[PDB]
RNA sequence: GCGAAACCACAGCCUGGGGGCCAGGUCGUCGCAAUGGUAAUUCAACUUAGUACGGAACCGUUGAUUCAGAUCAUUGGUAGAGCUAUCAUCUGCCGGAUAACGGCUGAGCCAGAAUCCGUGCCAGAGCGACGAUAUGUAUAAAAAUAGAGGUCUCUCCUGUAUCGUAGAAGAUGGGCGAUGGUUGAUGAAACGGAAGUGUUUUAUUGACUUGUCCAUGAAAUUCCAGAAUCCAUUGCAUACGACUUUAAUGUGGAACGGGGUAUUGUAGAUUAAGCCUUUGUUCCCAAGAUUU
RNA sequence: UUGAGAAGCUCAGACGAGUAGGCAGGCGUGGAGGUUUGUGACGAAGCCUUGGGCGUGAGCCUGGGUCGAACAGCCUCUAGUGCAGAUCUUGGUGGAAGUAGC
RNA sequence: ACCAUCUAGUAGCUGGUUCCUGCCGAAGAGCAGAAACUCAGAUCAGUUUUAAAUGAGAGUUUCUAGUGGGCCAUUACUGGCGAUGCGGGCCGAACGUGAGGUUAAGGUGCCGGAAUGUACGCUAGAAAGGUGUUAGUU
């Protein structure tokens, strides 16, 4: 069938099929947000529409928490069209990195002699103008550039300090226009919440929960409504128009295995595939929707901050 | 005359008289290989080959003008024995023209051409814009390299032409081209 | 630890035609997509409209049926957690080419179906980028055969052409004429990304030069042959592997001591176990083994 | 001209599938008689051998290795004389299989 | 019931039955040989002409083995299969070991040895319908 046969993703990043369809008129952006499917709350979303049958019912669904936040931004990757398919041109990231994406880099980072990108740091540092020169060609011959983005696995809390490195393509823009905003993201934390309000349907990807002897398969969430971005480091994370007095998305006490994301969340009204902490692969929509209730935004109006582990009702 | 390598345009050549000329070529150890291969031609209407082709459809099915003829060749070639695996690895059947080819020349088969096999008028198909209805999705980057190839190779002409005015005009400059003209040359 | 027996021409990929015959089927990170699968379905109500002509239809809107994929915020079940419920919730598209059929000029085009192929989704076999570590192997425009190129004019009608081609397998010298040609090694700068691994411009250095004409030598070869893994550790994972983690002197982790957290429950104990979390404590630390 | 093992030598021409079936000539084994002034501890027989040779073949000759006591050619005699099979007889050894199993 | 002889009980039957080369060779009374005789100055014939041509040397008495199936095809006959491999895929061809030459059948785009030969033509291919086509008749 179309998700048939069964198969869990190995690599714990939803690897997107496809992306967004870029557009050089569009400003120069990215089309991904890497989520981490924190947990889920109530967020009663006070759906303010005539004519549906639901007008102005808070809908008390669950807004499937996401940590996706700041999300370090190395560099760019260059890909060329070539008849055979899409191949790299080259792969070009910042001067700067982190432990975290040197530990992503290595698989024992603290055993290791921290050598990863050792020289080429250098390299990239010293000789700018060979950096400079791939910059070029990579801007005169790459048909695409991948944006390189690694996340904050180290810096948010999670037990993991490996950097989820995205080859996140510049969604739009022309080629200096993507080059320049790769320049301007050069060494810095892509937010998600920056990317986008997460406020409406999105096109949220990555594998789902593992069960046990099933689960943890790659799926995309096609138009997965999204309440709003979970900003666990703000108290206000789930204070909403009605709810307010700054609630917390995570459960009172600490979300179940996820206690409280130390970063935005993208929690979203629905499903979201992958269990607590699993890293998400949240996305723009490849193809557009111009339907009415997509475009109508349900006002969210509370949510639930209860300690579900526990007294399923205790807010405070 | 035979050399070790021949790059052959299959540019107006039919897929048969071309495969059955490779594949004889390949049997007497000489290394083939075809650029070009999504502007081959076929004789009969394009829905004829289009039957045959979801006919087959109905063993890998591969879409690619370069594997559509390198299939062509392999039936004509003993693939069962290891003489035949030998000559198959010979020939590096391409669509479009890889650079390592665009600055070499060129020959093609007269034995092959659709003009001197074709009565005109005969409706013909192409290997490229069948492979395109089929599932082959890359003809349009296929066709926007080959433009950009062939304006690079009009500009490279056109200095050798330049370069060749010099020394045409030089040819007859010197009397001797016209002293001893007498021997035919 | 002990330990048979029956049986065994020979062996084990499919289709068709006449089970073997014939013809076919270094490590790691980030990515590419050959190919295979594929998915959505139906109905009701309202607005159109009591209108067009007793009574529609286009569009739009609101919802439901079946099916598919996910999730446990809430509710129920299970003995708080976890699991789970068409017992709970969310999500489930637009392009091309068409059939019937209707048109345009008069074959070649247009319109046209829940059909077909793609977009998308699922799997990833072949590959990309990045990080640390052989007899002279000569010849590059496009498109047409019921036309092209170059400057109203000219050419094509194959390469039987063009470049290079004499030297004890390429020796040793002299003169005449031009600033040549062929190069080997340095120094560079411009171009080539589709598989650019090659194109030039050169500034030198070291050679040869048959461009031309002369001077010595060939012989008896006397007729061909610094990482990864194990141990340990994590639970986003788990039948076991595998995966995610850390884990090799510091948010170091691991453990507890817990707190918080709640449950049941009449406040108490468990107190994260797949509840959080710790300015708390101690322990230990590539530690060895193993493969490249 | 020597070229009569007259059962020898020499000339010519034609011909060549083959089951049942018929005819002929040969190869081999155990023992017998005769014979080779036969072979043998300076190694018989046997066995092994990608060593060599002869014959269309059955088969024979031989080198080397191993071995340690007998053997063979030729002319006749004789027979318990020639094996791929008989779900052959006897012995030995396999795959099944370190499986089923205790 | 058992045990030992009779017993190597009873065979139209089952399974098996051991070296080589050569020559002849069926059947599916006849067909095959051996001796003996009588022999181009002799008779014959899967034949044809006429109401001789041509090929072959012709026969006899005697014995002594094997078989008296069936199948295919053209017209009960005729062949062929069977005891028969080889080239082609029924057609061709009767076989000692070889060298060379040349062919039959079938083939010469490639697999595949061999002309992507030459020339003339029509357009899936190796009861009647069609405003599909090309040559002609009334």
């Amino acid at each position: 069938l179309g998700f048939l046969p069964r198969k869990r993703a190995s690599r714990q990043r939803g690897k997107v099929k496809a992306f967004p369809k870029d557009d050089a008129s569009k400003p120069v952006h990215l089309t991904a947000f890497l989520g981490y499917k924190a947990g889920m709350t109530h967020i009663v979303r006070d759906l303010d529409r005539p004519g549906s049958k639901m007008h102005k019912r808070e809908i008390l669904e669950a807004v499937t928490v996401i940590e996706t936040p700041p999300m370090v931004v190395v560099g760019v990757v260059g890909y060329v069209e070539t008849p055979r398919g899409l191949r790299s041109l080259t792969t070009v990231w910042a001067e700067h990195l982190s432990e975290e994406v040197k530990r992503r880099f290595y698989k024992n980072w603290f055993k290791s002699k921290k050598k990863a990108f050792t020289k080429y740091a250098k390299k990239y540092a010293e000789s700018t103008q060979s950096i400079n020169r791939e910059l070029e060609r990579i801007k005169k011959y790459c048909s695409v550039v991948r944006v390189l983005a690694h996340t904050q696995i180290r810096k948010t809390p999670l037990a993991q300090k490996k950097a989820h490195l995205m080859e996140i393509q510049v969604n739009g823009g022309s080629v200096a226009d993507k080059v320049e905003w790769a320049r301007e993201h050069f060494e810095k934390t892509v937010d998600i919440k920056s990317t986008f309000e997460q406020n409406e349907m999105i096109d949220v990807i990555g594998v789902t929960r593992g069960k046990g002897n099933a689960g943890y398969m790659h799926r995309t969430q096609l138009n997965s409504k999204i309440y709003r971005i979970g900003a666990g480091d703000d108290a206000k994370n789930a204070s909403t128009d009605f709810d307010a007095t700054e609630k917390r998305i995570t459960p009172m006490g600490g979300f179940v295995r996820y206690g409280v994301v130390e970063n935005d969340f993208v929690m979203l009204n629905g499903a979201t595939p992958g269990p607590v902490k699993r890293v998400l692969t949240l996305r723009k929509s490849l193809l557009t929707h111009t339907s009415r209730k997509a475009l109508e935004p349900v006002s969210l109006k509370w949510i639930d901050t209860a300690s579900k582990f526990g007294h399923g009702r205790f807010q405070t | 005359e035979f050399q070790k390598v021949v790059v052959i345009d299959a540019k107006g050549h039919l897929l048969g008289r071309l495969a059955s000329v490779v594949a004889k070529q390949l049997l007497g150890g000489q290394k083939v290989v075809v650029v070009r291969c999504e502007e081959l031609n076929i004789s009969g209407h394009f829905f004829r080959n289009k039957l045959k082709y979801l006919a087959y459809l109905r063993a890998f099915h591969f879409r690619a003008p370069s594997r559509i003829f390198q299939k062509a060749v392999r039936g004509m070639l003993p693939h069962k024995t290891a003489r035949g695996q030998a000559a198959l690895e010979h020939l590096q059947a391409v669509e479009g023209i890889p650079p390592p080819f665009d600055k070499q020349k060129r020959v093609v088969v007269p034995a092959a051409l659709r003009v001197l096999r074709l009565k005109p008028g005969r409706k013909y198909c192409t290997v490229g814009r069948l492979s395109s209805e089929v599932g082959w999705k890359y003809n349009d980057i296929v066709a926007k390299l080959e433009e950009r190839r062939k304006v690079k190779s009009a500009a490279f002409y056109q200095a050798k032409l330049a370069k060749q005015k010099k020394i045409a005009s030089a040819k007859e400059a010197s009397p001797v081209n016209q002293k001893l003209s007498q021997f035919g040359y």
